């Protein structure tokens, strides 16, 4: 149960890195 | 021309004049034996 | 303690030979500020 | 009743939410061994 | 291992109370006219 | 730009170094003098080489009470 | 453990090199916070107080942001004039090479303890 | 806005907004004040910390 | 009775109330002489 | 009054006199008091 | 919008529903108190305050509602260790009851001021915007803080009409709620003198009535009205956090050292109980006490109360504990049934010897074992090889004089290892470890956790207060300097003062 | 006009040191704190309260000198000159440690005096005052380690000495008693001081890398105006940068330099909310579960349990010398110790 | 009583993680352009 807990929340992490650089918010010259 | 006594003359000499006073003591202390 | 006179006398004595070669501006900044 | 004039709309934009979301994350990754003890 | 029984919880809420506060606020910004 | 003269104008004139020729060597030498007379052992209340220990006892005179500290340091110094 | 059987094997907390690697951190930490806070208080007023001050900058806009003249002017006062940077490329100079450079020491610290040169 | 009988009866509690005494005023009476207090704090400090020692207070457990 | 950490407590109290009035009386005293220039 | 001294020199004995004492203090570390012996 | 950490600003100029936020928070405060003391009726133990009093497990509100008088519970017990005893309505469960109530009626009342925000009192009569007189309020709720002062120390505290506080011996043996008179004397301000605590809330209520009135009365200097912001709400914030983080730290640190208000038997002994030896020269005084009138060894200590005996333990310091070490102290090292006596250790040339105890900084503690004059006797070795001072070598016994083990010896150098390990705790016990599957491990007890918290959020509180100063005396600039700032401002010699454009 | 208006006038005149009314509380205050630290190191011992050396006057260095905190039979008395200790006796107070409450209280007073002096300038020149909100990170860090932590122990004698080895062995003490590496408040310290050092290093970096070409000289410092409207360096080419190598960049520069705030003042601050709890010594210290395996388990090992091995080993030969009041007499064959060494 | 030590986490997930759903979607509309 610990381990299943430390690697879900590893595994979230990852999954955020993801969307937080493909998925970003675009910058815009304004 | 310019003042000679001012804050900043004393904020100088606040730690100018100790500083000198302890490196002349600790100059001393070089030659001490045990 | 002798040695109180002894380390003292040295500042002393430099205290003295700053204000004589700066007296003729030390009162006179003072009567000039008044 | 009469509108409240003091309302305001509230904003979390995308960055805040990736922000918050790793603070919570990687806090969560950091206190949950203490946690379990 | 012999883990505090109250661990899984504790964590869990704790990813996801502030978690789930933030999503809220996020999704009705988005759904805020543009 | 705050109107006191430039300290780059003070220390590359004549007049002061007239003054602190005099002043920053009587202040070093006063310093000298206070430890090469023993003086600041009896200002600070610091042992001398010989005065850490008692011949025959090899244990620190550590202060034990709080209120008659100051009498204690005395009767550990009476023990030199 | 490495941390702990380091300085017992080589008394890292007594090289200067490793002193010169926490002068880089606590440095860089400190030099971090001032910076950051000596141009977050000088912000040029382009919001409202019910939106964060962050919306009064725009990517790729070609006015600076802030005032530099106002931030050394505050930290000028603070200690001294000439103890303060009114030069932001000297500035940013300083904020990358002093970190850096104390980490470099403490790198080679941990390289020359390597070959057991240890501290004092 | 809403009258209410309460409301009513409070009105002059709430009617004075931004109403001053001129200039100083009392500010050296309250300065006064302040010294005594700050005495006062330093006095119950130094007694806890057994820096100040009175005559009939033993600062512990024992004799109350 | 005036013990003696009593009598100390006054001393440190006189100290402490000469310090800050010697400060202020001499910033007070220079600040009058030493008055900054405004324009009528 | 200011500038008869050129400022290089007096940064080049000012700088000399800081590594004497500095020096003088080395040399404290290997003899009498501190030096281990 | 407004971003996340600004939602609450909404108040600012809103006095109804900031009323009505206020009242919400008092609900859920009123309802938390009610909610802790219900759980902690029901898991409380009361049938042991000797060995298992309120401190042993884990009660955080049981004794704020023991020191102010309410000891008894509608199941018949008191905290005391009476039976049949007939509280009233005000027993544990009833405050509970109460402040459950308080906190539903509060709610109900919130509602109502969210809804009906727009009420013409919170409107200034002349300009017709919202407007609180904050000066004002400020004197009639000194004036009510000052009357409620006043009372709960010359009604309350005193008996005369309320229940008293509760007061004990110098060793926490024989505490109770009693009625407590005035000390208007020196020995006022010292923190153990529980007439003082009466004194204090009488003197302090007077002067907060008088200051109450003056404060209704007498309006603010301009210079202080200006200076402090007097018209913006967030200055009270600033000020009022400020004194909040004073009281948290006084209230920490008078917890941690003990004072009349922090009582032994309802918050557990102190840390500097164990770093004086304050039990243990007790227990020793009341010994020597016995064998000078004449009594033995066994009768001596025979004649110590157990509650004496478990003071002097380590376990029940409360700088034992750590900081992910959940619970109560039974979850440790156990539920403590009876003392096993006191064990004194003999050679075989039958000197007595003392085993060095554990000071509070060390988890762990070697087994050293020395004569009156602390020379070292007896020690349990690491290393064997050179070993001279072991149990086995220097024919160590301990026989125990009272509780469970009085008059037995034993020699069995392994038994006798065992009771010199416990004995680095102080007095030794014996322990249930199984109702609660104790893991062996020191925890905190309840004077320690209010410490942590109180002295933690006391610092966090110091960032608040200087947090809403800074927005207060700097409102103007929240959103930025001005746009046309005047460069002679920053730059020097332009003007003789800074930041004053009249000074050339 | 009033004395009080003349006075705030010759306070706040522009000169080369300001001034102001909080230097009437900074400038003393710090002046004794420092003069308090360099008198001691120059010329105090430390024999009487710890039986240790400690200034030049006896033969230390720079990195041994200290001054060095009271015996721990003072308890957390304030150590007043003229208090009961000392009776205002000088040489006594020395010899007592007085110097240590001296500096640290002198100290905590002109830390004040020196946020209320960054306070105090903002509102004159017309900036935010983040620069003292950040401060408030020193502050915490001082008030916690120097004050709460003692405090909470048995006295005075447990803060940390004022001196660059004394510092060193009060962080081996708190690995050794307090197990203060694994304490998740002192990680995000770390985190926020590290994290702190590399938003310096990145920044700086960053900036001076995507400069614009604004002069003719290869040396490009001189190609800055203070008063110039445009930014120096390129946002957008900085952006593009390290989104391209790292995945994120800034995009917004008042973020940016917050954040700069942001991670070590907070980092500082969840420090000192560890050393609150170590003040009671409501330590990080064990896991439980890793104890109950390896108590019943004679094979299981991590760097956990070997880190715990290290502490015992600190505990027991350090104590005896570092705790003198304890009359701690370790023989030998008690002493932990591995093969051979 | 011997419970299963899983019964409160999954109670807990099993309200929260619909009723946070709802709340998004609830809260979201609310903030659309009227
Ligand atoms: C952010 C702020 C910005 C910066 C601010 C900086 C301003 C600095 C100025 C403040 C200085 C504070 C000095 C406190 C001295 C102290 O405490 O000294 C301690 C004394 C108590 O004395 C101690 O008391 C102990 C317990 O004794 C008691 O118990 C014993 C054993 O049974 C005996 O019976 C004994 O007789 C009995 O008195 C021991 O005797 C100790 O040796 C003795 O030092 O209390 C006292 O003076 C007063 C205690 C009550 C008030 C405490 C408020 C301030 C401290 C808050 C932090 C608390 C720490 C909690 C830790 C977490
Ligand atoms: C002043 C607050 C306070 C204090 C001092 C206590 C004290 C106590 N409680 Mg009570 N309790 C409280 C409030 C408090 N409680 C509240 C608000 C609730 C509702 C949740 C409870 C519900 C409760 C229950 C159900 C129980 C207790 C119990 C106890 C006892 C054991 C405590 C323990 O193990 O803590 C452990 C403490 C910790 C592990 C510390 C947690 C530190 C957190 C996680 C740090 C978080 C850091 C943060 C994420 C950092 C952000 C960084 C970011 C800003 C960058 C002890 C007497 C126990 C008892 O014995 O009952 C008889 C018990 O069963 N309490
Ligand atoms: C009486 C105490 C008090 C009150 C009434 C306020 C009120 C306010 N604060 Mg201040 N503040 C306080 C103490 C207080 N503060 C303390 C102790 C700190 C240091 C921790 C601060 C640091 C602070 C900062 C840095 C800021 C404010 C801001 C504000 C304003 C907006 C608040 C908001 O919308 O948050 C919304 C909060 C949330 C949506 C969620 C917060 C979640 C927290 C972090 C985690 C869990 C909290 C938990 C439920 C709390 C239990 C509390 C109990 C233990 C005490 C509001 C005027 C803001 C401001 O000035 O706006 C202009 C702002 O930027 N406060
Ligand atoms: C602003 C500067 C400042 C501040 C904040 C401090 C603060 C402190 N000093 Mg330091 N000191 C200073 C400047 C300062 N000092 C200077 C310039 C010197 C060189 C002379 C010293 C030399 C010094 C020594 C040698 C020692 C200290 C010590 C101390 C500590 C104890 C002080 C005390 O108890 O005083 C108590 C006195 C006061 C608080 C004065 C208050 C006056 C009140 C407010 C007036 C009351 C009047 C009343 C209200 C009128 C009512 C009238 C009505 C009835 C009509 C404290 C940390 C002691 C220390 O650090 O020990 C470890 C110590 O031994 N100081
Ligand atoms: C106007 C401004 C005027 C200036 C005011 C300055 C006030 C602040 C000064 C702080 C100086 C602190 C260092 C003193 C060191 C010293 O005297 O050692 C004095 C010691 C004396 O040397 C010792 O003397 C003994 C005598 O019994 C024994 O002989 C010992 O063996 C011997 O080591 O010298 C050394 O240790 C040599 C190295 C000194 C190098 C110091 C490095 C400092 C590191 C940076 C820390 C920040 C300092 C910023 C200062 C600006
Ligand atoms: C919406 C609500 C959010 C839901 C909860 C979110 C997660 C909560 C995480 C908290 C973890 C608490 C410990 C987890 C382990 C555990 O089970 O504890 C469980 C403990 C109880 O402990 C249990 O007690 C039992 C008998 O009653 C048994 O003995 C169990 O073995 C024992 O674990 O619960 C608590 O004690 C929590 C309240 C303690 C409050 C202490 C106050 C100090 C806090 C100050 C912190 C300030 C930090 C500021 C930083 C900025
Ligand atoms: C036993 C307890 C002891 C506790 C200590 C209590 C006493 C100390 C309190 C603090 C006093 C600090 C004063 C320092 C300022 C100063 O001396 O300026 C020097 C001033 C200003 O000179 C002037 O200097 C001015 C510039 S400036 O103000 O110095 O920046 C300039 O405008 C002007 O023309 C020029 O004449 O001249 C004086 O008259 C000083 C009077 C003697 C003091
Ligand atoms: C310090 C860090 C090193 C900075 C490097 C020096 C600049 C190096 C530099 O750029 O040189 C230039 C600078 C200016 O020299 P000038 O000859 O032009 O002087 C002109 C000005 O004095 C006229 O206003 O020299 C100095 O400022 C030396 C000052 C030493 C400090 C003497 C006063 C100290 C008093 C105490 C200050 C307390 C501050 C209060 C804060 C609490
Ligand atoms: C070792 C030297 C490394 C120096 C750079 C550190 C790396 C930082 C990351 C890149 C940061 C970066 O991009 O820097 C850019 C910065 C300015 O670039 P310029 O192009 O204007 O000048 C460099 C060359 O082009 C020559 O003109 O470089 C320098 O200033 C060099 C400094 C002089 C070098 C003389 C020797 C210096 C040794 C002592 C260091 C003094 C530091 C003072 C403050 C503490
Ligand atoms: C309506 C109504 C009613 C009812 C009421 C009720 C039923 C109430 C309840 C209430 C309640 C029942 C409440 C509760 C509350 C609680 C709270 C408010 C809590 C909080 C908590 C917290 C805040 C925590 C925190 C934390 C954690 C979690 C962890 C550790 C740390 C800390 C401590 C921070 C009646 C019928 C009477 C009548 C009228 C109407
Ligand atoms: C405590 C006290 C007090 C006070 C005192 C004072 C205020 C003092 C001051 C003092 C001082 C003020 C001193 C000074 C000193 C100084 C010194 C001793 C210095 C040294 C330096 C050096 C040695 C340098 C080094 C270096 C560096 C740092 C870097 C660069 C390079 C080199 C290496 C050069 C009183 C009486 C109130 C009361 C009683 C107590
Ligand atoms: C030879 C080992 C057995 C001899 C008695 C051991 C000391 S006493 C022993 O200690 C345990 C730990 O505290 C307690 O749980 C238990 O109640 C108690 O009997
Ligand atoms: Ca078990
Ligand atoms: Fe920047
Ligand atoms: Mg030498």
């Amino acid at each position: 149960m610990e381990t299943i807990t430390y690697v879900f929340i590893f595994a979230c992490i990852i999954a955020l890195f993801f969307f937080a650089i493909f998925f970003r918010e675009p910058p815009r010259i304004t | 021309s310019y003042p000679i006594f001012t804050v900043r003359w004393v904020a100088v000499h606040t730690l100018a004049v100790p500083t000198i006073f302890f490196l002349g003591a600790i100059a001393a202390m070089q030659f001490i034996q045990r | 303690d002798w040695r109180v006179l002894v380390v003292l006398l040295p500042v002393l004595l430099a205290a003295g030979w700053a204000v004589r070669n700066i007296l003729p501006y030390a009162v006179k900044q003072v009567q000039k500020l008044l | 009743m009469e509108p409240n004039p003091n309302r305001q709309p509230v904003e979390l934009n995308r960055t805040s939410l990736y922000l918050g979301l790793l603070l919570i994350l990687v806090l969560a990754l950091l206190f949950s061994s203490y946690f379990f003890n | 291992m012999e883990v505090n029984q109250l661990g899984l919880i504790a964590t869990a809420l704790f990813v996801l109370v502030p978690s789930v506060f933030l999503i809220i606020l996020y999704v009705q910004t988005e759904s805020q006219q543009k | 730009t705050t109107g006191e003269r430039p300290f780059s104008d003070i220390i590359t004139s004549v007049r002061y170094w007239v003054i602190h020729s005099i002043t920053i060597p009587a202040l070093f030498i006063a310093g000298w003098l206070f430890v090469s007379t023993g003086l600041a052992y009896d200002v600070f209340g610091t042992p001398r080489p010989d005065s850490y220990y008692a011949q025959e006892q090899r244990s620190i005179p550590l202060v034990t009470d709080r209120f008659e500290a100051k009498q204690q340091v005395e009767t550990f110094l009476e023990q030199l | 453990n490495f941390m702990l059987v380091f300085q017992a094997e080589h008394n890292i907390l007594m090289h200067p090199f490793h002193q010169l690697g926490v002068a880089g951190v606590f440095g860089g930490a400190l030099f971090s916070a001032m910076h950051g806070s000596l141009v977050t208080s000088s912000l040029i007023r382009e919001t409202t107080e019910t939106e964060s001050a962050n919306y009064g900058y725009k990517f790729g806009q070609e006015e600076e942001t802030y005032n530099i003249v106002a931030a050394h002017g505050y930290f000028g006062r603070l200690i001294f004039q000439y103890a303060s940077f009114n030069n932001s490329r000297a500035l940013h100079f300083f904020l990358a090479a002093w970190p850096v450079i104390g980490i470099w020491f403490t790198a080679l610290g941990i390289s020359t303890m390597a070959f057991n040169l240890n501290g004092f | 806005a809403r009258r209410t009988w309460l409301g009513d009866i409070l009105r002059p509690l709430n009617s004075e907004y931004g109403k001053v005494a001129p200039g100083w005023g009392t500010t050296p009476l309250m300065a006064v004040f302040m010294g005594l207090f700050l005495v006062f704090l330093l006095i119950i400090l130094e007694i806890y910390n057994s820096t100040l020692i009175l005559d009939g207070v033993n600062v512990s457990w024992k004799a109350l | 009775t005036i013990t003696p950490s009593l009598k100390g407590f006054f001393i440190g109290l006189l100290s402490g109330a000469v310090v800050l009035g010697l400060t202020f009386a001499v910033l007070i005293a220079i600040s009058q002489i030493d008055k900054v220039q405004r324009s009528l | 009054e200011g500038g008869r001294i050129p400022l290089w020199i007096v940064a080049t004995v000012a700088g000399m006199g800081v590594i004497v004492i500095v020096g003088l203090f080395f040399y404290g570390a290997y003899a009498g008091l501190g030096s281990s012996l | 919008g407004l971003p996340w950490y600004r939602v609450h600003t909404v108040l600012i100029n809103d006095p109804g529903r900031l009323i009505a936020a206020h009242l919400m928070h008092t609900a859920l405060v009123a309802g938390w108190a009610g909610s802790m003391a219900l759980y902690e009726l029901a898991t409380f133990d009361p049938s042991d305050p000797v060995l298992n009093p309120m401190w042993r497990q884990g009660m955080f509100v049981l004794p704020f509602m023991a020191r102010l008088g309410v000891t008894g519970s509608w199941s018949g017990w008191s905290i005391t260790g009476e039976t049949g005893i007939d509280p009233g309505f005000w027993s544990f469960e009833g405050v509970a009851l109460a402040h459950i109530v308080l906190s539903g009626l509060l709610f109900l009342a919130a509602c109502w001021h969210w809804v009906y925000w727009d009420l013409e009192l919170f409107r200034d009569p002349r300009t017709g915007e919202p407007a609180l007189d904050l000066p004002k309020m400020f004197g009639i709720h000194l004036f009510l803080a000052g009357l409620l002062c006043f009372g709960f120390g010359a009604f309350h505290l005193t008996g005369l009409f309320g229940p008293g506080m509760w007061v004990s011996d110098p060793y926490g043996l024989t505490g109770s709620v009693q009625p407590v008179a005035p000390e208007w004397g020196p020995d006022g301000f010292n923190p153990y003198n529980p007439g003082g605590v009466v004194a204090h809330h009488i003197a302090a209520g007077i002067v907060g009535i008088i200051a109450g009135l003056f404060h209704i009365l007498v309006r603010p200097p301009q210079r202080l009205y200006k200076a402090l912001r007097m018209g913006n709400i967030e200055t009270v914030l600033s000020s009022s956090i400020a004194a909040v983080f004073f009281a948290a730290f006084v209230v920490a640190g008078t917890m941690w050292y003990g004072s009349a208000t922090t009582p032994i038997e309802l918050f557990g002994p102190t840390r500097y109980q164990w770093d004086s030896s304050y039990f243990q020269q007790e227990i020793n005084r009341r010994v020597q006490a016995s064998l000078a009138s004449g009594a033995t060894l066994e009768e001596a200590w025979s004649a110590i109360p157990e509650k004496l005996a478990f003071y002097d333990y380590i376990g029940n310091n409360p700088a034992k504990g750590g900081l992910f070490r959940t619970g109560p102290m039974n979850k440790g090292d156990g539920i403590a049934q009876a003392w096993k006596g006191h064990a004194v250790f003999r050679n075989k040339e039958g000197e007595e010897l003392f085993v060095r105890r554990m000071p509070a900084f060390f988890e762990s503690f070697p087994v050293i074992l020395t004569d009156k004059n602390g020379v070292v006797k007896a020690d349990i070795p690491f290393r064997r090889a050179e070993s001279k001072y072991s149990f086995e070598q220097q024919g160590v016994t301990v026989s125990f004089y009272g509780g469970e083990l009085n008059g037995q010896t034993f020699t069995d150098p392994p038994t006798v290892k065992s009771y010199a390990r416990k004995a680095i705790f102080g007095e030794i016990f014996e322990f249930d470890t199984e109702t609660l599957n104790s893991d062996g491990i020191f925890r905190t007890s309840p004077r320690g956790w209010f410490t942590f918290a109180h002295a933690v959020f006391a610092l966090l509180f110091f960032f608040g207060h200087i947090w809403h100063g800074a927005r207060t005396l700097f409102r103007d600039v929240f959103s930025g300097i001005d746009p046309e700032l005047s460069p002679e401002q920053v730059e020097w010699g332009f003007y003789q003062k800074v930041g004053d454009v009249t000074t050339r | 006009r009033g004395w009080f208006d003349i006075l705030d006038d010759w306070l706040k005149r522009d000169r080369f040191v300001f001034v102001g009314w909080s230097g009437i509380l900074l400038f003393p205050c710090a002046y004794l704190a420092l003069g308090g630290w360099l008198t001691g190191t120059t010329f105090v011992t430390s024999w009487y309260t710890h039986g240790l050396a400690s200034s030049y006057l006896e033969g230390c260095n720079f990195l041994t000198v200290a001054v060095s905190t009271p015996a721990n039979s003072m308890g957390h008395s304030l150590l007043l000159l003229w208090g009961p200790e000392a009776q205002g006796d000088f040489t006594r107070w020395c010899q007592l440690g007085g110097l240590w409450t001296f500096i640290a209280l002198h100290g905590a007073f002109g830390l004040i005096g020196f946020m209320l002096r960054q306070f105090e300038i903002a509102r004159l020149v017309g900036v935010r005052p983040y620069n003292a909100i950040a401060f408030s990170a020193p502050i915490a860090v001082f008030v916690s380690v120097f004050l709460i932590y003692p405090l909470g122990q048995s006295s005075w004698f447990f803060a940390p000495s004022f001196g660059v080895a004394a510092i060193f062995r009060f962080l081996l003490f708190f690995q050794g008693f307090h197990n203060w590496t694994l304490n998740p408040f002192h990680m995000m310290g770390v985190a926020g001081v590290l994290g702190g050092a590399l938003l310096c290093a990145i920044h700086g970096a960053t900036v001076e890398n995507t400069l614009f070409q604004d002069g003719e000289g290869a040396s490009t410092f001189r190609a800055f105006n203070p008063t110039q409207a445009e930014e120096t360096y390129s946002m957008v080419t900085a952006n593009r940068f390290w989104s391209q190598i790292f995945g994120i960049a800034f995009s917004n520069k008042r973020w940016l330099h917050f954040f700069m705030l942001f991670v070590p003042v907070t980092g500082l601050w969840m420090s000192a909310i560890g050393v609150v709890g170590l003040a009671l010594n409501l330590r990080s210290y064990d896991f439980i579960s890793q104890e109950i395996r390896a108590a019943e388990d004679p094979e299981f090992e991590t760097f956990y349990t070997k880190n715990l091995l290290l502490n015992e080993g600190i505990r027991a030969w350090m104590a005896p010398q570092d705790q003198p009041h304890e009359n701690f007499v370790f023989p030998e064959e008690v002493l932990p110790r591995g093969n051979a060494l």
